[PDB]
C-alpha cells in the first residue's frame, strides 16, 4: 500500500476527516438512539426524563 | 475508469431491474400493487419466521402455541395479526393486479401471465395451508372439506385424498405436512416472482393507453421508486388500520375454539379470498363437476390472451368492454358474497346464475363484444 | 437488451422542463384538481356505477327474500 | 426512522424472553422437604440448582477449611448465609458441565467431565476449574422457604 | 437577511453528512416528544379506566 | 330462526376507548366467584393480573388461596401447593367427561376466547346472561335444560348463573344482575384481548405517525414529479 | 429464426451457466465437488423438507417425533439417516472444495471467494442449528457450550447470549427458534450459491497449471455433465455406505437419550465436523480470546488472497508450497482428532502445538516460503 | 373416571413406574434407563450390554 | 462476454480428433495407466505422505502418553 503514501493523499485524509468525523457522529448518534442505551442517554437533558 | 452501478455483475442485474429500467410515464397508481404484492410476499416471510419460532405444529400444542404467540411472546400479538391481515392484503393486492391485467391488456405477455397464474395458484395454496396452521375449529374444518374436494378426482381421488391427509383424515400427520409446506412454498414463491420480473422486462412494463411508450420512456428510480414507497405506506396504513383497529374483522370466531373432530361448527366456509370459488364449486351438484368449475375459474386466466379479438390492446378505449369489465367484477363480489351465504333457497339460485354469468363473460360476451367494437371502429 | 440508449427512433420533438426547486409540487392543486376529479368522475361514472347498482339491487333482494324465507307461514297451521 | 424503529424493536423483543420464561425466572423452595446432609437438584433458569442441608459435622468441617490454600479464596461463612444451607449453582466453572454431589475427594461436588473436586461450600479444591460454584442471589422468607 | 429555511439549508441541509447527522438527532427527540404526547392523548381519552388511574386506591 | 344480541354502548367500543380496569376487577370477582366452579380460563394467569386489575401482592394473595397440584415429590406421588401467580386458573375437572358428567352431558365451554369465539362477543354473553326467559308457548323444553333465545336452538343448559347479589363486589359497587353481567362480560373481554389497550394505543401513534408521513411522502413524489408535470413538448418537423 | 436455447431467457441463463459456458479441459476430479456441494445442498433440502413433515419442535415431542420418524414413518429411517450422513458428506466437500480453492490459488477470485466464506459461514450455522433438533443429550448440551461462548463478548455478550436463548438458558424457546432457522437458512444458502456461480462465470473457472485457460476451452456439457454425473454416482455410493452399512459411525451414541438439563454426558463434543475449530477454542485458555481464535480460524480465509506472494498461481509448480499445504492439511486433521480427544496432559499440549502451527503455516511460513521459491526462480 | 383394559397391539409396553421419581425412590435413587435405545445409545452397544450383564 | 468466439486469440494450431464411435473408450487401459500412476505416485509420494507420516506418529505417542498418566503410579502409594 506504498502508492497510497504520498502528500497528496495526506492533503486527500485532510478533506476527507471532517466529513468521516460528521458520517462518525451520526453512526454513534444512531447506535444510542437505537439501543437506547441509557449510558449516553442519561446525559442528554430532556430526553433522560425517559425511564 | 467505469461505474460501479453499471458494470458490477450483481451492481449490473439490480440497475438493470429497479435503478436505469425504462419504465412508461403514464402507469397509474393499478401498476404500484405489484411492488406491493413483493412488499407483502417479504412481509409474509418476515413476519411468518418469527411465528415459527414459536409456533410448534403438533395437535397438543398448536392451539396453545398460537395463544403463546398472542399472550406471552412480546408483541407477538402484533406480528400474529400482521401475518393474519397481510395475507387478506396480499390477496387484495393480487385480484386488484389480475383485475389490472385484465383490464389493460397485460396477459399480452404471454408468459409473464402465466408464470402470474402459477404466482397465483402457489399464494392460494400457501394460504390455505397457513390457516389451516392455528388448528382451530374453522382450520381443522375447513381444510377437512376443501381436502375432501380432491376426493371427487375419478379412479385415484380416496388414494390421493389419504396420500396428501398423510391418514385417513385431517389429523396431526396433515397438520405437520401443512406446516411444512406452508413455510417452504413462499420461497418457491420468491424464485417464481423472480422469473416473473425476468419475463416482463424482455419487453417492458405496459401503460393505461395500451400503446407502445417506447417515445415515452423514463428513468424507473427517480419516479417510480418514490412513487412505489407513496404505494407501499398507503398499503401499510391500511393494513396496520386492520391490525390495531379490527385485528378480527377479516377473520371468523369459531376459529378461536380448539380443533373438534367430533362437532362441526355451526357454519363452514374458507376465508373470504377463496369464497368465490367456493361459491362456484357449490353451484354444480356433481362433486367431479364442482371441483373441474373450481380449478376452470383460475385456469379460464390462461385462456384470457387467447380470447382476445379486439384490435385495440387496453380496455381505456373500448367502453362496451368496460361495461362488460365491471360486470364481470360484480358478479365476483356476488360470489364472494354468496360463499359467505348459507345454501339456502335464493343464495343457491343466485349463485348459479353468478357462475354462468362469470363463465359467459369471460368466455362468450367479451369476444363477441370486442369484434362489434372492431367493426364499429371500421376495422 | 432494452435499454436507454435504443428504444425507439424519434424526430423533431423538443421537451421543455423545470427544476423541482424552480416550480411548485402542488401547483393550483385544489382549484385544477377538483374539476378534473369531477370531468373524470363524470366520464367513468355510466361504465363503472350500474354493475354495483345492479350487484347492490341483487344483495338487497336476497337477503330479504332469505329473511322471509326463514320466517314462519302461517297458512302451515290452519288446523 | 421513528417507525423503522419501532418495527424493528418489536421483532426483536419478540425473540426475547416470553412473558411465561421471565415468569419463571425465580422460584421457591420448601427447606422442609430437603432432609438432613443431602444435596438436592432443581431446576432453575434452565440450569441445576443445589440445595444441600449441609450437617453439623459439614459445617464444621467447610469452616476448619484454610482460606488461604484455596484456589479461590473463600470463606464459608461468608459464602453461605445460614450455615446449614448452602446454594450454589450446578455448572462447573471449567467448561459448564453438572458436578455430582457427594463424589469428590472431598465430600462436595466432584465435575466428571475433566475431574474438579468441590468442597460441600461450592469452593473449588482440585481439579482444572478455575473458580467456585456460583452463589446466586436469595434470600430466607421464613424458616423452611428460600426464594432465588 | 436570509430566511429560517435559507439558514437551516446553509447550516445543515447542505453537507450529507450533516444532514444525516440532523436526521439523526431529530428522530430522537422527536421519538421523546412524539412518545411523550401520544402517551398523554391517550391518557387523557381514557382517563379514569387505566390501571396507573386507579393502581393508587391499591397500593399498599 | 336466530336472535342476534343487540349492540350495547359499551366502554372499549370507542375507536381509542380502553377498558374500565374496575371493571375487570369487578369481573374477575365474579368469575372467581360464580363461573369458575363450572367454567375454565386455561390460557389466563394470575401473573396476567399484575398489571391489569390487581397489584402483585394482590395477585400472589389471590393466587395462594386456591390449592394447586404440583409435580411428583421424592416419594414419586403428587401432591397439593398453595398457588404461586405463575399457576393458571384451576380448572374446575380434570376432563371433559367429568364436566360434562357434572353439567348433564353439556360442556361449560373455557371462558378464555370466549367473547372472541362467539358471534357478537361480549354483546353475545351480556344478551345471554341477562336474557333468560320463560320458553314461549308451544316450547318443550327437555329436562335440566333452560330456554335462553339467544342461546343457539333456545335451549341451554347453564342455569341462569347471575342474579341480584349474587357476589358481594369488594368495590361496594351494588350487585345488580346487570351490573354483574356487565363487570364479567368487560373482564371476558378482556381475556379474549389482553392486548386491547395497547393495541388502541399503538393505534393512536400510528395514525399520528401517518398523518404525519402520507403528506410528507406525498410532497416527496410530487416535488420529483414536478419535472414530468410541468413538461412542456413541442413538435416542429422541418 | 433463432435457437430457442440461445433465445429464451431462462434458456439463455440455463445454457450459459451449464450447457455452452466455456470451461478449462484439464480442470481434474477436484473440480467435481462444487456441483457435489450444490447436490448434496439439494439433497439436504429435499430430505430434510420431509423430515419436517413429521418433526414437531417442541421439548415435549421432539425426541418422541425423531424416534417416530425413525421406527413408524415408512423409510422413515431412510431419510432421517440420509440427512446425518448428508451432512456429514455436505462437510467433506466442503473441506475438499476449501482445500482446492487454497491449493490451486482459486481465492485469486475475490468475489467468489468471499461469497465462497459466506456460504461456509451459513453453512456451518445451519448444520449447528440443526444438531439441536434431535433434542438429545448431545445436542442440549453441545448447544449450550456453542452458545455460551458467546457470552464472552465483552459488555454485550450476556444480553445477547440470553437474546439467542429467548430465555436465560437452552429451552423450549431456543430449539423452536433453531428449527425456525434451520428451516429457513438453506434457502439463503441456494441464494449465495447461485451470486457465487454469477461471480464464477464472470471469469471462469481456474484450472490446475494456474494458467489461463482461453486458449484450450471445451463446450461445458457434453464434457463436464457427464464427469459431473460420475462424481455425483460416487458421492451417492459413499453416502449409501453410510446410511446402511454404519449410520451411526459419524454420530455420538450419547445424542439417543433424551435431553437431561440436570446431568451433564460423560464427554461433550460438538460433530466432527465442527471439532478442529473447537479445537482452537480450547487451546486459549481465555475465553475471549478462545472465541476470537476460533472466529479467526475461519476468517482467515478472507486473508488468503491479500498473502498470496507467489508469481505463480497454482502450487502445481510450487513443491515447498505444497509441503507447507499438506502440513497444513495434516495440521487440521490433528485438530480435529484433539477435538475429538479430553484435555488431559498431552492433549492441551499437543493442541496449542496445532493451532499455533496453523496460523503460523496460513500467515507466516506460506509467504515466507512463496517469496523464497520466486528467488530460486530468478522472478 | 380412569380405569383399566386387558391391552392391545396399538399399546405400547407399560412403563414400570408412573413417573422417574418412583423409579428412583424403588431403586436407591437410581432411575433405571429406558431400553428402547439403550443398545444404540452406549459406546460399545450390545457389547457393552453383555459385558455388563455377565461381568 | 465470455462465450466461444471472442475468449482469446489463437493462430497456426491444427487439432486432430475423432469419433467416440471410432475409438475405444479404454484404450491401453492397464498397459499404460498402471505404469503412469505409479509416475504420478512417485512425484507425489514425498511431498504428501511426510506430512501425514508425522501425524501418525503424533497420534500413536498421544494415545500412549495418555494411557501411561491414566496408569498407577506405585510411588504415589508408596509407605
Ligand atoms: C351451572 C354451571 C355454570 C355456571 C355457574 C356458569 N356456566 Fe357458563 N355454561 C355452563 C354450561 C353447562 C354451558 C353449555 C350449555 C350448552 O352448551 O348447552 C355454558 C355455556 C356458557 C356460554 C355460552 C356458550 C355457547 O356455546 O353459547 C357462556 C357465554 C358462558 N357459559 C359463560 C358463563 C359466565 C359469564 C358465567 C358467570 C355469569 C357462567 N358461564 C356460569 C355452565 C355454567
Ligand atoms: C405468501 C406467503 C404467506 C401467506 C399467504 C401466508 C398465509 C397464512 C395465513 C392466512 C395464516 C393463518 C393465520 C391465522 O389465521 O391465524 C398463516 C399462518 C401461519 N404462517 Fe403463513 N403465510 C405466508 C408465509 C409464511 C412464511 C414464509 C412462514 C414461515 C417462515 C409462515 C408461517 C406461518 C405460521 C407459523 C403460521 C401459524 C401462526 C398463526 O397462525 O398465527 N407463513 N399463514
Ligand atoms: C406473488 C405474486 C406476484 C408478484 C410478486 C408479482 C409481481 C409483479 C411486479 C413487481 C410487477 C411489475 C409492476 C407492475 O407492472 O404492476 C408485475 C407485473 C405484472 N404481473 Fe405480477 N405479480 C404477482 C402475481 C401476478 C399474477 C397473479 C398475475 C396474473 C394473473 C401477474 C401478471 C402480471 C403482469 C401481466 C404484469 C405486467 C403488467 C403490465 O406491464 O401492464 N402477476 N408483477
Ligand atoms: C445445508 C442444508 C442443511 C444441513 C447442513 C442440515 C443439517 C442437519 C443436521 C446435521 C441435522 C441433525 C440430524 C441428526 O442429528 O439426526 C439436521 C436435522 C434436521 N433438519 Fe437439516 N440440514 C439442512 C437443511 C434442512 C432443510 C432445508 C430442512 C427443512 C426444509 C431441514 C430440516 C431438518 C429437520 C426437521 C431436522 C430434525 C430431524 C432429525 O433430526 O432427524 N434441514 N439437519
Ligand atoms: C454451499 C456451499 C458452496 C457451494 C454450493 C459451492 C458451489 C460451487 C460450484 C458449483 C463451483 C463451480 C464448480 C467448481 O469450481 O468446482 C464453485 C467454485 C468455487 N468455489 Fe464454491 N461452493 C460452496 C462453498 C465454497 C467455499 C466454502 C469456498 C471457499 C472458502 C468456495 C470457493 C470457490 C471458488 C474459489 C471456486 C472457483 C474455483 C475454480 O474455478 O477453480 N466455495 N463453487
Ligand atoms: S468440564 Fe468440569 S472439570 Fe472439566
Amino acid at each position: 500500500l506504498s502508492r497510497f503514501l504520498g502528500p497528496r493523499y495526506r492533503e486527500l485524509a485532510r478533506n476527507w476527516i471532517p466529513t468521516a468525523s460528521m458520517w462518525g457522529a451520526v453512526g454513534a448518534v444512531g447506535l444510542v438512539w437505537a439501543t437506547d442505551w441509557r449510558l449516553i442517554l442519561d446525559w442528554v437533558p430532556y430526553i433522560n426524563g425517559k425511564f | 475508469m467505469t461505474n460501479i452501478r453499471k458494470s458490477h455483475p450483481l451492481m449490473k442485474i439490480i440497475n438493470n431491474a429497479f435503478i436505469d429500467l425504462p419504465a412508461p410515464s403514464n402507469i397509474s397508481s393499478w401498476w404500484n400493487f405489484g411492488s406491493l404484492l413483493g412488499i407483502c410476499l417479504i412481509l409474509q416471510i418476515l413476519t411468518g419466521l418469527f411465528l415459527a419460532m414459536h409456533y410448534t405444529s403438533d395437535t397438543t400444542t398448536a392451539f396453545s402455541s398460537v395463544t403463546h404467540i398472542c399472550r406471552d411472546v412480546n408483541y407477538g400479538w402484533v406480528i400474529r395479526y400482521l401475518h393474519a391481515n397481510g395475507a387478506s392484503m396480499f390477496f387484495i393486492c393480487l385480484f386488484i393486479h389480475v383485475g389490472r391485467g385484465l383490464y389493460y391488456g397485460s396477459y399480452m405477455f404471454l408468459e409473464t401471465w402465466n408464470i402470474g397464474v402459477v404466482l397465483l395458484f402457489t399464494v392460494m395454496a400457501t394460504a390455505f395451508m397457513g390457516y389451516v396452521l392455528p388448528w382451530g375449529q374453522m382450520s381443522f374444518w375447513g381444510a377437512t372439506v376443501i381436502t375432501n374436494l380432491l376426493s371427487a378426482i375419478p379412479y385415484i381421488g380416496t388414494d390421493l385424498v389419504e396420500w396428501i391427509w398423510g391418514g385417513f383424515s385431517v389429523d396431526k400427520a396433515t397438520l405437520t405436512r401443512f406446516f411444512a409446506f406452508h413455510f417452504i412454498l413462499p420461497f418457491i414463491i420468491t424464485a417464481l416472482a423472480a422469473v416473473h420480473l425476468l419475463f416482463l422486462h424482455e419487453t417492458g412494463s405496459n401503460n393505461p393507453t395500451g400503446i407502445s411508450s417506447d417515445m415515452d420512456k423514463i428513468p424507473f428510480h427517480p419516479y417510480y421508486t418514490i412513487k412505489d414507497i407513496l404505494g407501499a405506506l398507503f398499503m401499510m396504513l391500511i393494513l396496520l388500520i386492520l391490525v390495531l383497529f379490527s385485528p378480527d374483522l377479516l377473520g371468523d370466531p369459531d376459529n378461536y375454539t380448539p380443533a373438534n373432530p367430533l362437532n362441526t361448527p355451526p357454519h363452514i366456509k374458507p376465508e373470504w379470498y377463496f369464497l368465490f370459488a367456493y361459491a362456484i364449486l357449490r353451484s354444480i351438484p356433481n362433486k367431479l363437476g364442482g371441483v373441474l368449475a373450481l380449478v376452470a375459474s383460475i385456469l379460464i386466466l390462461i385462456l384470457m390472451p387467447m380470447l382476445h379479438t379486439s384490435k385495440q390492446r387496453s380496455m381505456m378505449f373500448r367502453p362496451l368492454s368496460q361495461c362488460l369489465f365491471w360486470m364481470l367484477v360484480a358478479d365476483l363480489i356476488t360470489l364472494t358474497w354468496i360463499g359467505g351465504q348459507p345454501v339456502e333457497h335464493p343464495f343457491i339460485i343466485i349463485g348459479q346464475l353468478a357462475s354462468i354469468l362469470y363463465f359467459l363473460i369471460i368466455l362468450v360476451l367479451m369476444p363477441i363484444t370486442s369484434i362489434i367494437e372492431n367493426n364499429l371502429l371500421k376495422w | 437488451g432494452r435499454e436507454f440508449g435504443h428504444l425507439t427512433r424519434m424526430r423533431h420533438v423538443i421537451t421543455y422542463s423545470l427544476s423541482p426547486f424552480e416550480q411548485r409540487a402542488f401547483p393550483h392543486y385544489f382549484t385544477k384538481g377538483i374539476p378534473n376529479v369531477l370531468r373524470r368522475t363524470r366520464a367513468c361514472i355510466l361504465r363503472v356505477a350500474p354493475p354495483f347498482v345492479v350487484f347492490y339491487l341483487v344483495y338487497t333482494w336476497g337477503t330479504q327474500e332469505f329473511e322471509k324465507s326463514k320466517r314462519k307461514n302461517p297458512a302451515a297451521y290452519e288446523n | 426512522a421513528y417507525a423503522a424503529k419501532n418495527a424493528v424493536s418489536q421483532f426483536v423483543s419478540s425473540m426475547s424472553a416470553s412473558a411465561d420464561v421471565l415468569a419463571m425466572s425465580k422460584i421457591e423452595i420448601k427447606l422442609s422437604d430437603i432432609p438432613e446432609g443431602k444435596n438436592m437438584a432443581f431446576k432453575w433458569r434452565g440450569k441445576p440448582l443445589f440445595v444441600r442441608h449441609r450437617t453439623k459435622k459439614e459445617i464444621d468441617q467447610e469452616a476448619a477449611v484454610e482460606v488461604s490454600q484455596l484456589r479461590d479464596p473463600q470463606h464459608d461463612l461468608e459464602r453461605v448465609k445460614k450455615p446449614e444451607w448452602v446454594i450454589l449453582i450446578g455448572v462447573c466453572t471449567h467448561l459448564g458441565c453438572v458436578p455430582i454431589a457427594n463424589a469428590g475427594d472431598f465430600g462436595g461436588y466432584y465435575c466428571p467431565c475433566h475431574g474438579s473436586h468441590y468442597d460441600a461450600s461450592g469452593r473449588i479444591r482440585k481439579g482444572p476449574a478455575p473458580l467456585n460454584l456460583e452463589v446466586p442471589t436469595y434470600e430466607f422468607t421464613s424458616d423452611d422457604l428460600v426464594i432465588v | 437577511a436570509p430566511t429560517l429555511t435559507a439558514r437551516l439549508y446553509s447550516l445543515l441541509f447542505r453537507r450529507t453528512s450533516t444532514f444525516a447527522l440532523t436526521i439523526a438527532v431529530g428522530a430522537l427527540f422527536f421519538e421523546r416528544a412524539f412518545d411523550q404526547g401520544a402517551d398523554a392523548i391517550y391518557e387523557h381519552i381514557n382517563q379514569g379506566k387505566l390501571w396507573k388511574h386507579i393502581k393508587h386506591k391499591y397500593e399498599n | 330462526l336466530e336472535l342476534h344480541a343487540p349492540s350495547y354502548p359499551w366502554s372499549h367500543r370507542g375507536l381509542l376507548s380502553s377498558l374500565d380496569h374496575t371493571s375487570i376487577r369487578r369481573g374477575f370477582q365474579v368469575y372467581k366467584q360464580v363461573c369458575s366452579s363450572c367454567h375454565s380460563m386455561d390460557y389466563v394467569a394470575y401473573r396476567h393480573l399484575v398489571g391489569v386489575c390487581y397489584t402483585e401482592e394482590e395477585a400472589k394473595a389471590l393466587a395462594e388461596e386456591v390449592e394447586v397440584q404440583d409435580g411428583p415429590n421424592e416419594d414419586g406421588e403428587m401432591f397439593m401447593r398453595p398457588g404461586k401467580l405463575s399457576d393458571y386458573f384451576p380448572k374446575p375437572y380434570p376432563n371433559p367427561e367429568a364436566a360434562r358428567a357434572a353439567n348433564n352431558g353439556a360442556l361449560p365451554p373455557d371462558l378464555s376466547y370466549i367473547v372472541r369465539a362467539r358471534h357478537g362477543g361480549e354483546d353475545y354473553v351480556f344478551s345471554l346472561l341477562t336474557g333468560y326467559c320463560e320458553p314461549p308457548t308451544g316450547v318443550s323444553l327437555r329436562e335440566g335444560l333452560y330456554f335462553n333465545p339467544y342461546f343457539p336452538g333456545q335451549a341451554i343448559a347453564m342455569a341462569p348463573p347471575i342474579y341480584n347479589e349474587v357476589l358481594e363486589f369488594d368495590d361496594g359497587t351494588p350487585a345488580t344482575m346487570s351490573q354483574v353481567a356487565k363487570d364479567v362480560c368487560t373482564f371476558l373481554r378482556w381475556a379474549s384481548e389482553p392486548e386491547h389497550d395497547h393495541r388502541k394505543r399503538m393505534g393512536l401513534k400510528m395514525l399520528m405517525m401517518m398523518g404525519l408521513l402520507l403528506p410528507l411522502v406525498y410532497a416527496m413524489k410530487r416535488h420529483k414529479w414536478s419535472v414530468l408535470k410541468s413538461r412542456k413538448l413541442a413538435y416542429r418537423p422541418p
